[PDB]
RNA sequence: UCCGCUGGUUCCUUCCGAAACAUGUCGCAGCAUGACCUGACUUGAGAUCGUCGGUGGAGUAGAGCACUGAUUGGCGAUUCCGGGGUCCCUCGCUCGCUUGUCAAACUCCAAACCCCCCGUCAUCCUAGAAAGUCGGAGUCCGGACUGCUGGGGUAAGCUUGUAGUCCGUAAGGGAGACAACCCAGCCCGUGGUUAAGGUCCCCAAGUGUCGACUAAGUGUUAAUACUAAAGGGCGUCCCAAGCCCCAGACAGCUGGAAGGUUAAGCACUUCAAAGAGUGCAGCUCACCAGUCGAGGUUUGGGGCCCCGAAAAUUGACGGGGCUCAAGUCGACCACCGAUACCACGGAGUACCGCAAGGUAAUCUCGUAGGAAGGCGUUG
RNA sequence: CCUGGGGCGGGACGCCCUUGAAAAGAUAUCAAGGGCGCGCAAUGGUUGACUCAAGCGGGUCGGAAACUCGCUGAAGAGUGCAAGAGCAUAAGUCAGCCUGACGUUAUUCAGCAUAGCAGUGGAUGACGAGACGAAAGUCGGCUCUAGCGAACUUUUGAGCCUCCUUGGUGGGGGCCAAAAAUGACAGAAAAGUUACCCCGGGGAUAAUUGAGUCGUUGCCGGCAAGAGUACAUAUCGACCCGGCAGCUUGCUACCUCGAUGUCGGUUCUUUCCAUCCUGGCCGUGCAGCAGCGGCCAAGGGUGAGGUUGUUCGCCUAUUAAA
RNA sequence: GAGUUUGGCGGCCAUAGCGGUAGGGCAACUCCUGUACCCAUCCCGAACACAGCAGAUAAGCCUGCCCGCGUUCCUUACUGUACUGAAGUGUGCGAGCCUUCGGGAACUCUGGAUCGCUGCCAAGCUCA
């Protein structure tokens, strides 16, 4: 039977393209945001620590709080809203 | 060697060996200014730096080719030298209005008594506050420059000059 | 000016392809609406085409339009008086003219409904099951809309 | 096992075949026949196939012989280039009880072809033009598909 | 007694109106919890079923070998690890250049849908958005059509999914009949015009128009569980291209196949006109001469039709029948034909208004079920 | 209990990864590939120093098998174990120092999208203690995702509350935490048989007929590889391909379980042609006789007996044929 | 006030890599010189560390060039092909496929470009 594991069906959601597999930007990892600021999750598979689940990939996200390194994120699965904690090096700015 | 498209060449400077970026991801993280010395062969060069995403921003330095103009005319890169251009650091610092950081060595490897602790040292003393422990301090007498009768007797020049600019640099700044 | 005349029933219909005939206020088979031509109401016809008729109408169709089929407010018929009592112009046809160029709206009038019920089609029409480029009366008419207008007055 | 049963193609692509077990390999023997050398035969036609079909090896390999051997007493042994495009990849599996636990043994591969393309090119001098179309007629005529000649090379060659 | 199992459970109208799905369950014919439906109340200003633009997620179709694995030859070298008749030399793997194929657990690439957020338009909304609390359930046997080459399967009116829409719970009009196919979602009566589909008769309206095809009663069968293939046709109608062609071809009618060779034909110097040879040693074609005097032959791509084509009570284009059509194809005209649409008069409902009354394209179908208002018997 | 009826088989009965799955999420089948019920005081933490696999070249019997030097080398290695993902001044290897494989505690995720649901994890934090490090930092085990279990009961750890008028002693009761298991893994302490069977229901589900399908069965066709002294096609028809019938066995579960009386024979009637004989033709490798193959043709005929319950099949003697 | 060079820190992480040729250093950088000391080698002052007068731009580095390999981008053709959203009394015996409106590749090909761009601060010089 398939399993109910927190990275089932996570083989191409978890993966880094070739080209910019191994160390990431340091830069995204020190990006502070605001409160209320609407950021995209974008989850990068090399930092393995702080990281929302595989389902909020892609989602975006209002920052409601921070809980140390890792943001507060309001986010949308469907028709609920979660609390999704996610540190600064899965996140990424929306842009107008 | 870019054989083919999946090639995944370093990063720029991890390219030309100038920056480790664990070592940078572990140093931003304080959200604090990094004291990023430098030395090169000939002298010294010490640095105050702030990322933003642009690109890292340097808000004040001082290197050895300053301390002509407060009375030294040894070595500008030695121990000395270095504990000099070390304070001139910590009190040009204070006096645009910055009086922290952690200290930042890069690549240059850790041991005890080099130039680098020397201008830690030369930072500490002017004032200008950065987490350090004292082991890694050089000896005052090596900040002196007590290396002299070993070899040469026209080094026997440094530590009076050194005592000179010292009193010269405090009573510029302060 | 699309005019956007409906043409086939709601059976069978998904839903978002309902809600785009509902958010254009076409609830019924031979309704027409006037909308502007912007391309947020371009899409919104686009994406309705099986099931309606567009075309970009003429002066003259839109006046005889509103002589015929127009209601205010509890269901009474539009005529010259109210029009000259409402509006600045001498009659229906200047008020299409108008409308047709650009410096006067359907919303000019007061109370008078966005929907013009019209009569089915006299002498029928081409067919609901073929586009206009495929010889039926679904799609783009283009201004061959007024033609069809004119066998629905 | 008639054709007929591993023909249409309604189910996706089964060629991985180490997520599987023991596929009895295809019949085919060799992919190219004739003057394996000389590239310069003038005209060229190719044998194509007008359906979406799954040809088992076995009809690959009874219509390569027919070709083959129509081609070798035309034209000569040496007179003539044919070429098998397609390999076998996919793997064409029966259940052998009733329908529980339906997944069947692999029974043999087949070559998933597409609308128009070709199977046999033939290179071909000019005079033997003829014999290496007809054997390419008799070559279709044990596939389970439809199938057209097309003149690659030389079409002012011919007419 | 008990039963999750069977059967039955008695009046009318009005409003709204599902689910046959998930998790747990000695659970699988049951139940609980949630989704979905209903009624009330609190709350007080936004909501997104839809469009257009943008910031993001793509790793599916497609495509391809750049990774993982397969896969086909040719050419030139692995002087090396190997297989064979002074390790004299044979020689398969291995590595490059050029070919030939692939992937559901492959991707250097990579859509259209789609999803989160922002802006705009659009619609809903103080006659109450989103949110919250409570009362009442039904429901967890579903099924079908159109797509996903969905998965499995030889296939199935098979089984199991997903998106939308239907039947269930859906009238009326039409397909001969048709749960779910098309028009259509429907309060009552009248008038009109159209939708689908049809107009030779059965049957209201075309023995309609133009240009061709079919000679088989083929066909007169949108979708479809209701409709036979591969293969072939010098059947017939077209488009295009080679070849010969009024310096006279093609098919028929006149002189010859005479030098040769019996290399026992059928196990040349040089002539326009005769071979190591087509045929029942004379008996016969290929081939030059003449002849009527103009098209002939080959190939490719198409339309319809034909053979392939055999089943059991007599029978099914719906039946009669129909042949420049009453069939097929490309178009066209006019008419018929719904409870749809329009209009008129009427009823009920929803909300608002103190009331008169006002609005309704944005109200009127309905199973399980919730809510409201009434009729009746006995006292 | 699940179950293409039940049973036998199996566990798709708990947990984890890839595809299925149709580029958000979700998505079933006794769907496909499988794995887990553990191992480790280092195979753990941190700092420093280095870079691996595999080739080419040099080095002595140290061989094409060891160890060592140079060059190529973004990873082709290693990271305990399934699968997928992550990682190179490293998440790898070695060495120094250590025990964060720490006590207590709050949220939100995801098991269980949307959208309730157990004990559990897994990501952020907080209080108190440390390890390594110049510091930044890292450490709540072993790179991330499996390696496990309610209530009750007992035992154990630290300190407290309590026992029926009051105080004490022995002994109980309790709070918080840890261990002992229910693998049918949201948790019964649990073997068969009934043809002597009974009852309530089911076409929600099987033998039965019928319908769908046609792998298989019966009958065919295309292309003809060839055998036929020669010669594919008088005759036989390989390989491959395409069919019809529904007359064998299957598959399925649409109808019927408040019953459609279930095999074979007998009697009687009818129907199809894919024709065994009778009638008419064509070919022959047809001399005649007698065959062989094919086409048209359903008017008539197609029997009697031995075994066997038989259908089928064999056997007997007739017969135009049986 | 501005510019060139040099150094440090970088951002985007190949348009930046791999490869080949030609030029330069006054200041700077590097190579390079020793091991008293600070520090160090699982041995080696090789690296690290320290103290540095020379000598050398031969390399690091900087400037210009080469389309060769890789990458990125445009461009003509393939091509509005593949694929697909919506609708369809359009079509096939069937697996399926077609028309309309709306999107729209990848590979390859033609002709070309790309041998990085840019941010901060400091040292110098050359400002008008
Ligand atoms: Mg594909
Ligand atoms: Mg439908
Ligand atoms: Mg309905
Ligand atoms: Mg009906
Ligand atoms: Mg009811
Ligand atoms: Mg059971
Ligand atoms: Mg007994």
């Amino acid at each position: 039977t398939n399993s109910h594991g927190e990275k089932r069906c996570t083989r191409y959601k978890l993966q880094k393209t070739v080209r910019e597999r191994g160390i990431s930007p340091v830069s995204r990892a020190i990006q502070e945001f605001e409160e209320g600021q609407m950021v995209h999750i974008d989850i990068d598979p090399s930092v393995q620590k702080g990281m929302p689940n595989p389902k909020f990939q892609g989602s975006t996200g209002k920052v409601i709080g921070q809980r140390g390194r890792s943001y507060v994120l309001e986010v949308r699965s469907g028709n609920a809203m979660k609390e999704v904690f996610s540190l600064p090096q899965h996140l990424k700015p929306q842009k107008y | 060697m870019a054989t083919g498209p999946r090639y995944k060449v370093p990063f720029r400077r991890r390219r030309e060996g100038r920056t480790n970026y664990h070592l940078r991801l572990k140093l931003l993280l304080s959200r604090q200014d990094r004291v990023v010395v430098r030395k090169s062969s000939r002298n010294v060069q010490i640095q105050l730096i702030a990322p933003t995403p642009d690109g890292d921003i340097t808000y004040s330095s001082a290197v050895s080719n300053e301390l002509a103009k407060y009375g030294y005319t040894g070595a500008t890169g030695n121990t000395t030298a270095a504990y000099l251009t070390g304070l001139l650091f910590g009190l040009k610092s204070l006096q645009k209005g910055y009086e922290g950081g952690i200290l930042d060595i890069g690549l240059q490897a850790s041991s005890a008594g080099s130039r680098v602790y020397a201008a830690l040292k030369g930072v500490v003393d002017s004032g200008f506050e950065i987490p350090c422990s004292p082991e890694v301090f050089p000896p005052d007498e090596r900040i002196r420059g007590e290396h002299i009768a070993g070899y040469r007797e026209e080094s026997s020049d440094l530590p009076e000059q050194f005592e000179a600019t010292k009193e010269k640099i405090f009573a510029e700044f302060s | 000016m699309y005019a956007v005349v409906r043409l086939r029933g709601q059976v069978n219909v998904r839903y978002t392809i309902e809600d785009t005939m509902k958010m254009l206020r076409l609830h019924k088979v031979n309704h027409c609406v006037f909308v502007p031509e912007n391309p947020h109401y371009k899409g919104m016809v686009q994406k309705v085409k099986d099931y309606v008729a567009y075309g970009k109408i003429d002066a003259k169709t839109l006046a005889e339009v509103l002589e015929n089929r127009g209601r205010l407010e509890g269901d009474t018929r539009l005529t010259e008086e109210y029009i000259r009592e409402n509006t600045d112009y001498d009659s229906i046809q200047a008020f299409a003219e108008a409308v047709i160029e650009g410096k006067s709206s359907l919303k000019d009038i007061p109370k008078l409904k966005p929907v013009f019920r019209l009569h089915p089609p006299r002498k029928g029409h081409a067919g609901i099951k073929r586009t206009v480029q495929q010889g039926g009366v679904l799609g783009n008419h283009d201004e061959n809309i007024n033609v069809l207008l004119h066998k629905m007055r | 096992k008639p054709g007929s049963m591993y023909r249409n193609v309604r189910q996706r692509s089964f060629t991985r075949r180490k997520y599987m077990g023991g596929v009895p390999g295809s019949q085919v023997i060799h992919y190219d026949m004739g003057d394996k050398a000389n590239t310069s035969f003038p005209v060229k036609i190719s044998l194509i196939v007008e359906e979406k079909c799954q040809i088992r090896h076995t009809a690959l390999e009874a219509a390569r012989i027919t070709a083959n051997r129509h081609l070798v007493a035309d034209t000569g042994k040496m007179g003539f280039y044919m070429k098998l495009r397609v390999y076998p990849h996919e793997v064409i599996r029966e259940n052998k009880s009733g329908m529980r636990r339906a997944f069947g043994k692999n029974v043999g591969t087949a070559a998933r072809v597409k609308p128009m393309q070709k199977i046999f090119t033939v290179a071909v001098e000019k005079q033997n033009f003829k014999a290496a179309k007809e054997a390419l007629w008799h070559a279709g005529q044990k596939l389970p598909t439809p199938c057209r000649i097309v003149v690659d090379e030389g079409a002012e060659l011919v007419q």
